[PDB]
RNA sequence: AAGUGUAGUAUCUGUUCUUAUCAGUUUAAUAUCUGAU
RNA sequence: AUGAUGUCAUACUUAUCCUGUCCCUUUU
């Protein structure tokens, strides 16, 4: 269920490989108009910075933001990262998204539906 | 069966459902497991048909077309007033099939 | 066997058996355990239990001879509560 | 509340470099490769080279004072964790005629020793690949050492 | 970086029964400090050994070295140990004697 | 293949007495279990 | 990854507690010291002597070589870089099949040519297990056989202390895992009480079997684990699977569930209901509640409809947890409560009514994915609630229905279009409302392009939609979905149609306006223009389109036409296989619309592509031929029979499946309908080549060749057909050999079997017991198809079973035994007792035999008798045998006696004797003899 | 209570559940009180053989109902 | 010079008991098997 | 002069059987 997030992205991915989609209907029609790509299950010992640079790999980034919490510390494991463009935030769900850092690995998927705080699941 | 004799009948109570057969079984008896001259109707068990389990084949397992009928030779026998006759078994047949 | 009679939960306290029979399977199964207890406290929550299912139960859980002994101390003890007016056996008076 | 930072955290670098049980700094380069010259270390403590070195054939070098983290012990009390490591690289050299070449040779550089190091009454700093020539005199630790080798 | 099939113990098979050990013990040191070596004493185990060294790495890059290596006439079958399977001749049993030693000795 | 065996040793047997040595072909087309080649070589090897 | 945890599996109550407690006491201290501050952690001597088995022994040779590898740690630093006859053992008995390197450690044993040595030779003797996994089908079934045959004598210790290893083989293929799951339950049939020590070992490498992707292999697993259940005592199963509810591994856990849940339907509900109340009201762990949860989650959904009775104790079980503490317990028992609700049909609604208030008191405070538990246990529970409180019910819940709308999470779709199907379909649903509400965000938010790539999303969306529909009505949602019919997208293409063809099916048609009507056939005509990848979902969504517009498809007519032949004009497996399905499907429409000119243009393309060498293609324009004819008539069809049948001809032998099916039911159709065209040498020739499609490999295409068999009898007559018939020298005994004798007894039916007996009667002359065995089915099989008619035929047809009744040979025994059956149960009532009685005469001693199929044969002409030669004969018969001495003689007849007293229990009254009144009983019933 | 006879099920055999099937161990005793009692049944269930059976004595058919179903418990005798 | 698999049956080829007794299991009874002289 | 034994071949019968799937495992 937790975990299974990232299960069922990869294997979306691997059907639209296998099914033949096209380009035009491959996972990206329902994310289009927004670049704002939702990561979650990350550590709650990740740094914003951190992260920043590790999904800059893939393109420049816009606007990051973080759960930051009342008075926990900004630790809740989500996080949604409007990119520069769009195609690299395809380019993160297509090659970042299900990646291992930190021990426990996370799960990516694109909103594309609005700047929600609290949005995400733990 | 005569093709299964490792198979396990359900002979459960008799319900209010009519099943039914799939359509690579179509006609076969689902007790003399003859070809010909069917006499009554197939009832199904109460629990033998609960979601999953309704419109799944009598002898076949498969997703179900037509309507089954017991043999007449069942039928004179005495034999169709019988339990539940659904395959609850699968075995000795179509396990290495798969495989090949 | 002493499990033989016919006998009735329904006649008889609970908490009256529960410390000691906790007692004996902290002494027969030596740890601490509660799915051994649960058992043993739904065992006898039937009005008409019978004793032959739960000697089944204690072999299964126990070695067999301190099953033996998990009957022979439970069954006796649970007939004299049946048989007191009040409900009890005479351990429950003493302390 | 939260303590937003923004900042380079530690965890992706410990994942990115970790040792057995520790942190593994001072990562060498991808430009390095495993070297084939006719040059073995001699190290004689008191002027008596029982053991010999031939780092050709290894790539990871740890003489450390970690036991359990580093690939074995050395009985250099004078020498820190990770201060000074020298590894061998396929640098690109100019030959005597001009004709340059990536040629394996030992990259100079100081791991940020607490002491820092001495080769031949001279200290070797970072982010210059020093004059590494055969036949020198150096030492294995921070703050000093009476051994050298060849 | 590599597969959970390599385990520190390592099948050796192919023998003599009067195999030179002290050789034996000097090969399967070329990858690193011999845990136990276990020589069949047996009918059906003379000719066949197990080794254990107290690294996978080292085991696993003789095994790729020594992988049917020559030997004097033969050359013995070198293969990753499988599973256990037959444990109840042991038992578990003095394990609490280590629990309160490692509870005593760093006090938490 | 070819395990040789009794009965189709008896038959190889009659094939040469009666169709002939120089006919593979005669007799295999009654084994149905080997080639020509692997008839005459049972008959030069065990049934000969 | 998580199956990994499979390979961490090590083979072998107080002690097993103990060694749980020092589990738990070691994976504490390590994080311990790690928060303080592996598999190569040090050993121990007792260790490293546990590890290995027997036939081993440490010794290090030298007193150097010991202090040489204890500096070895600073030797692989310091010195490291520095300066620096032909015989072998394979494993032949006799032939021993080529061992795999990885069983070479498994079968090493054998390797050992050693011979003639007790243990040792029975544990050389369970070798077979390696023939058996490696090795031909023959050796195989060989030591099947041995190994069933062989169960006590081998001992059930060394069989599984055998069989768990290669089970836990990592090289262990599919085949070979299927091999290893067949033997045990060979093994299990036999060994009963000996299975008992040995139920922890086998159900941990049994376990995920069931835990797996593929369907048959769970299904396999969890029928090997019931027989184990079954086969040792609910106590002992229980006692095994104790330890594994605390166990640290979750998927541990979830096999230990899997578990339960089997042994529970094994042995009962109630029988395993105590053991899962005391697991559910432990207050350990949390994942002690977690596993009882799963467990009864998993025992639901595999009882389905059994726990009817037992939900109000479920309940009982289910009731103390939904106030968990801990978010994991109050989801697991969420899911339960949901499981046992779907799974259960409506009753019991009040079983659940201490589960109502709270659930929907959680709705108040629902946060995140607890939300959605309660969403989905709410819409389990709303159908089994009744319309006054389900009208509050699921006017409280849509609200928070709709503000979920919006969810990305998946499982919250997955549960918010359950919770949509469950509550639409409830009466006190305002269709108004719902279309206001719930339709614009189901066709927006619900359908997207990415949601049908799922499996499960997939069903999921069309049950939604297809409930939607049904409630709210069929034209707003044929508006939203006709919208999608030119998607890009191939698989929401399908979908779409999919809904559509539902929808259609369901509702009907008629509501489809005219702009709609249009809309949707220019749908259809894209989704057909494109169709990559081959399914009957167009072909399917076409058929049901046509017949839910009938007449109105008129005007769609033409460009369906129009289509269909650019299509068989394009690419033929691509493009005219779905041109050839669209035709054989709207051909009924084509024929209702009076296609006069179409019908005749579509018959004459057909005539032209025939010649078609594709024989996928071939196979769809046979099938639309085969459509033609059965909506346009014989006489009226424009490509007429006489070029039909001679043409079809020669197609017999194809050598494709569909294109022989199509061939065999279209030559069957002409001849049984027509049976004019055809002329007397051309059904002679057409008999002649349907003789050789019996030797196909299905049985479809033989049924379909004996119904032609027959109507070409019936056609041109009876004394050909069978001259071809007899001339079958049955080659195989397989592969439809009796269909010869299913042939005869066809045209039998079909034909004067005055005819049709005399010749089989003859022909039974032959020497050949292939011959004599076929003469004897066939005779059996038209004696079972004619039924009453063989009122005549019995004086003629008693010598002849009474001469093969001689037991010559164990086929003809069974022939015999099986006509004798086919005859009793035809000639009920007729009048033919004394044939009765003489076939009895041979068949009675028949009863003492070994043959399975000879023995069944016995035991089936011997419940035939009874129903028609009578109880009275029959227990006259097999009165003698009951109190017989011997035990095979004894066990017999009390299986005759078994046999006759399934049925006719009223009629045994009378044909029981009068036995003698001994001193200590009075037997006689006195009351029989009370003369009036 | 050491007895070890736990007579459940093995490996689901034959197992003859209907009232009367039969078996191989089945004593004199025990095929008689079986006859017996199918034969009662058969009494109770025939109208006509109840009238034939009951017109010989002066009582009613209740009377030979009760007298039946009395019977029905150890017909022929302790075994 | 072509058949695939799932269960079961028979006829073919090769081998073995001149062991005198006792007791038991088992057998309809033999037989076989298990212990002693 | 019937038989028991069982590697290894052979004929036969069950109108035996070839698109069967993960539509349900989504446990951390």
């Amino acid at each position: 269920n937790p975990l299974t997030k990232v299960k069922l992205i990869n294997e979306l991915n691997e059907r639209e490989v296998q099914l033949g989609v096209a380009d035009k209907v491959s996972w990206h029609s329902e994310y289009k108009d927004s670049a704002w790509i939702f990561l979650g299950g990350l550590p709650y010992e990740l740094t914003e910075g951190d992260i920043i640079c590790v999904f800059s790999q893939y393109g420049e980034i816009v606007n990051i933001n973080l759960v930051r919490d009342k008075k926990t510390g900004k630790s809740k494991g989500f996080c949604f990262l409007c990119y520069e463009d769009q195609r690299s935030t395809i380019l993160a769900v297509d090659n970042f998204n299900g990646i291992k850092i930190k021990g426990r690995t996370i799960r990516v998927d694109h909103v594309s539906n609005y700047r929600a705080p609290k949005d995400s699941e733990e | 069966a005569k093709h299964h004799p490792d198979l396990i009948f359900c002979r459960k109570q008799a319900g209010v459902a009519i099943g039914r057969l799939c359509e690579k079984c179509d006609g076969k008896c689902v007790i003399c497991d003859s070809y010909v001259r069917p006499c009554t109707l197939v009832r199904i068990c109460d629990e033998c048909n609960y979601g999953s389990y309704q419109g799944r084949c009598v002898i076949c397992g498969g997703p179900g077309v037509s309507d089954a009928y017991y043999c007449k030779e069942c039928t004179i026998q005495e034999k169709d007033r019988d339990g539940c006759p659904k395959i609850v078994n699968l075995g000795s047949s179509k396990t290495d099939l798969f495989y090949e | 066997e002493c499990l033989e009679k016919k006998v009735d939960m329904s006649k008889v306290n609970l908490e009256v058996i529960k410390p000691w029979i906790t007692k004996r399977v902290t002494e027969i199964l030596g740890f601490e355990d509660d799915v051994v207890i649960e058992f043993i406290f739904n065992q006898l929550e039937v009005k008409n239990p019978d004793s032959k299912m739960m000697q089944i139960n204690l072999t299964g859980f126990l070695n067999g001879k301190n099953a033996r002994e998990f009957m022979g101390e439970l069954w006796p003890l649970l007939l004299s509560a049946q048989e007191n007016i009040a409900g009890i056996p005479s351990a429950f008076l003493e302390l | 509340k939260e303590k937003p930072s923004f900042e380079l955290s530690g965890a992706l670098l410990e994942d990115t470099n970790t040792f057995r049980g520790v942190v593994i700094k001072y990562s060498e380069p991808p430009e390095a490769r495993i070297p084939k010259k006719r040059w073995r270390l001699y190290p004689f403590k008191n002027d008596e080279v029982l053991p010999v070195m031939y780092i050709h054939r290894q790539s990871a070098y740890l003489l450390g004072r970690h036991r359990r983290i580093a690939d074995i012990p050395i009985d250099h009390p004078s020498c820190s964790k990770q201060h000074a490591v020298f590894q061998y690289r396929l640098v690109e050299y100019t030959r005597a005629d001009g004709t340059v070449g990536r040629r394996v040779k030992p990259y100079i550089i100081d791991l940020g020793s607490g002491n820092g190091t001495f080769l031949n009454n001279k200290r070797i700093e970072p982010q210059r690949y020093y004059e590494l020539k055969e036949k020198d005199v150096l030492k294995f630790g921070f703050s000093s050492r009476e051994y050298v080798l060849l | 970086r590599l597969p959970p099939e390599v385990n520190r113990i390592l099948y050796i098979r192919n023998l003599p029964y009067k195999i030179t050990a002290e050789e034996m013990y000097d090969i399967f040191g070329k990858y690193g400090p011999i845990r136990q070596i276990r020589v069949g004493n047996t009918p059906e185990t003379r000719g066949t050994a197990y080794v254990v060294y107290e690294d996978i790495f080292d085991a696993k890059n003789a095994c790729d070295h020594l992988s049917g290596f020559n030997v004097c006439n033969r050359y013995l079958v070198v293969l990753y140990y499988n599973a256990n399977r037959a444990f109840q001749k042991m038992d578990t049993k003095k394990k609490e004697e280590q629990l309160k030693l490692l509870k005593e000795k760093y006090g938490i | 293949g070819g395990v040789w065996r009794n009965t189709e040793d008896e038959i190889l047997k009659a094939a040469v007495m009666k169709y002939g040595k120089n006919q593979w072909s005669r007799i295999a087309s009654l084994l149905h279990r080997k080639s020509a080649k692997q008839c005459k070589a049972r008959w030069y090897e065990w049934l000969d | 990854e998580y199956k990994k945890h499979r390979r961490t599996m090590i083979i072998s109550a107080e002690t097993p507690r103990t060694d749980r407690g020092g589990d738990s006491i070691g994976e504490t201290p390590t994080p311990g010291a790690s928060k303080r501050k592996e598999r190569n952690r040090p050993l121990s001597d007792e260790e490293l002597d546990a590890m290995f088995p027997e036939g081993y022994k440490v010794l290090p040779p030298p007193a150097g070589y010991v202090p040489i590898r204890t500096p070895a740690r600073k030797l692989t630093a310091t010195p490291t870089p520095l300066g620096g006859m032909k015989s072998v053992n394979d494993q032949p008995s006799g032939n021993l099949p080529f061992l795999k390197p990885d069983d070479i450690q498994y079968f090493d044993k054998l390797l050992v040519d050693v011979d003639e040595s007790e243990e040792q030779k029975e544990r050389k003797i369970m070798k077979l297990l390696l023939k058996i996994k490696n090795g031909t089908p023959p050796m195989r079934k060989a030591a099947l056989r041995q190994i069933t045959d062989k169960a006590r004598e081998f001992g059930a210790g060394p069989l599984f202390n055998q069989i768990l290893p290669l089970l836990m083989s990592p090289t262990l293929e599919d085949q070979e895992r299927h091999l290893l799951v067949k033997v045990i339950d060979r093994i299990l049939y036999k060994l009963d009480d000996l299975v008992r020590p040995y139920v922890h070992k086998i159900l941990v490498v049994i376990e995920p079997l069931l835990i797996d992707e593929d369907y048959y292999a769970r299904v396999e697993g969890r029928e090997i684990i019931s027989n184990l259940a079954k086969a040792a005592g609910l106590a002992t199963m229980i006692s095994t699977m104790r330890p594994d509810i605390d166990n640290m591994d979750e998927y541990v856990r979830n096999t230990t569930a899997r578990a339960f849940a089997v042994v529970a339907s094994a042995l009962g509900i109630p029988s395993l209901l105590p053991f899962l109340k005391a697991v559910c009201k432990s207050k350990k762990s949390w994942q002690a509640r977690h596993t009882g949860i799963k467990i009864v989650q998993q025992i639901a959904i595999l009882m389905g409809c059994a726990i009817l009775p037992h939900l109000r104790s479920l309940v009982e079980i289910i009731e103390h947890g939904l106030v968990d503490e801990q978010q994991k317990v109050r989801t697991i028992s969420a899911l339960a409560i949901a499981a046992l609700a779907e799974a259960a049909t409506p009753y019991g609604i009040e079983s659940f009514d201490s589960v109502l208030k709270p659930l929907w008191k959680g709705i108040r405070q629902h946060r995140g994915k607890g939300l959605a538990a309660f969403l989905k246990a709410i819409g389990y529970l709303i159908p089994l609630m009744d319309a006054e409180y389900a009208n509050y019910y699921t006017r409280e819940v849509m609200l928070i229905l709709i503000r979920e709308f919006q969810s990305p999470d998946e499982e919250m779709k997955k549960i918010v279009l359950k919770v949509v199907k469950q509550c639409c379909g409830t009466d006190g649903v305002e269709a108004n409302y719902i279309k206001t509400e719930i339709l614009p965000p189901f066709f927006k938010h619900f359908w997207q392009h990415r949601m049908a790539l799922d499996r499960r999303n997939y069903r999921q969306l069309v049950d939604t939609t297809v409930e939607l529909a049904n409630k709210v009505g069929a034209a707003e949602i044929i508006s939203r979905i006709v919208d999608d019919l030119k998607d890009e997208a191939e698989q929401y293409r399908k979908m779409v149609m999919e809904t559509i063809e539902k929808i259609m099916g369901n509702l009907g048609a008629a509501d489809i306006d005219h702009k709609l009507e249009e809309q949707l056939i220019d749908g259809i005509l894209y989704a057909f223009q494109e169709q990559t990848t081959e399914d009957s979902v167009m072909l399917n969504g076409f058929g049901t389109v046509v017949n839910a517009l009938g007449k109105r498809v008129k005007p769609y007519l033409p460009q369906i036409c129009g289509t269909v032949l650019w299509r068989l004009n394009n690419k033929s497996a691509k493009v005219r296989q779905q041109a050839a399905d669209l035709i054989s499907r709207t051909a009924v429409v084509m024929k209702t619309c009076q296609e006069e000119k179409l019908m005749g243009h579509l018959g004459v393309v057909l005539y032209e592509y025939l010649g078609e060498e594709y024989p996928e293609v071939l196979g769809s324009i046979l099938g639309a031929l085969k459509a033609i004819v059965n909506v346009i008539g014989m006489h009226k069809m424009t490509p007429p029979i006489k070029d039909l049948l001679p043409r079809l001809t020669p197609i017999l032998k194809n050598r494709h499946e569909k294109v022989q099916e199509n061939c065999i039911d279209l030559v069957g159709r002409i001849a049984d309908r027509g049976a004019e065209y055809v002329s007397a040498r051309e059904w002679m020739r057409i008999c002649f080549e349907l003789l050789e499609l019996l030797k196909a490999h299905k049985k479809a295409i033989r049924r379909a060749t004996v119904n032609t068999f027959g109507y070409i009898a019936k056609a041109i007559g009876p004394h050909d057909v069978l001259a071809t018939l007899l001339n079958n020298l049955k080659v195989q005994e397989r592969q439809n050999r009796v269909c010869t004798t299913v042939a005869i007894a066809i045209v039998a039916e079909t034909c004067s079997p005055f005819t049709v007996l005399p010749a089989l009667m003859n022909e039974y002359r032959v020497p050949e017991l292939n011959v004599q065995n076929g003469v004897l089915k066939s005779l059996s099989f038209l004696f079972e198809y004619i039924g009453e008619m063989g009122k005549d035929y019995i004086y003629a047809v008693t010598p002849l079973l009474e001469d093969a009744l001689m037991d010559r040979d164990l086929v003809h025994r069974q022939t015999a035994s099986a006509v004798v059956q086919h005859m009793s149960l035809g000639v009920y009532g007729f009048g033919c007792e004394d044939s009765l009685n003489h076939l009895l005469n041979y068949v009675w001693p028949n009863v003492f035999e070994t043959s399975p199929h000879v023995i069944q044969a016995v035991m089936g002409a011997l419940e035939g008798l009874r129903v028609a030669i009578g109880p009275c004969r029959m227990l006259q018969y097999c009165l003698q045998g009951l109190f017989h001495p011997a035990r095979k003689v004894r066990d017999v007849y009390w299986k005759i006696y078994n046999s006759i007293y399934i049925g006719s229990q009223d009629a045994l009254i009378a044909h029981y004797p009068r036995i003698y009144n001994d001193d200590k009983n009075t037997y006689i019933r006195y009351e029989l003899d009370y003369i009036l | 209570m050491t007895d070890r006879y736990t007579i459940h099920s093995q490996l689901e055999h034959l197992q003859s559940k209907y009232i009367g099937t039969g078996h191989a161990d089945t004593t004199k005793w025990e095929w008689l009180v079986n006859q017996h009692r199918d034969s009662y049944c058969s009494y109770m269930g025939h109208f006509d053989l109840l009238n034939y059976f009951a017109i010989a004595e002066n009582e009613s058919k209740a009377r030979v109902r009760f007298n039946l179903m009395e019977k029905m418990l150890q017909p022929c005798g302790p075994p």
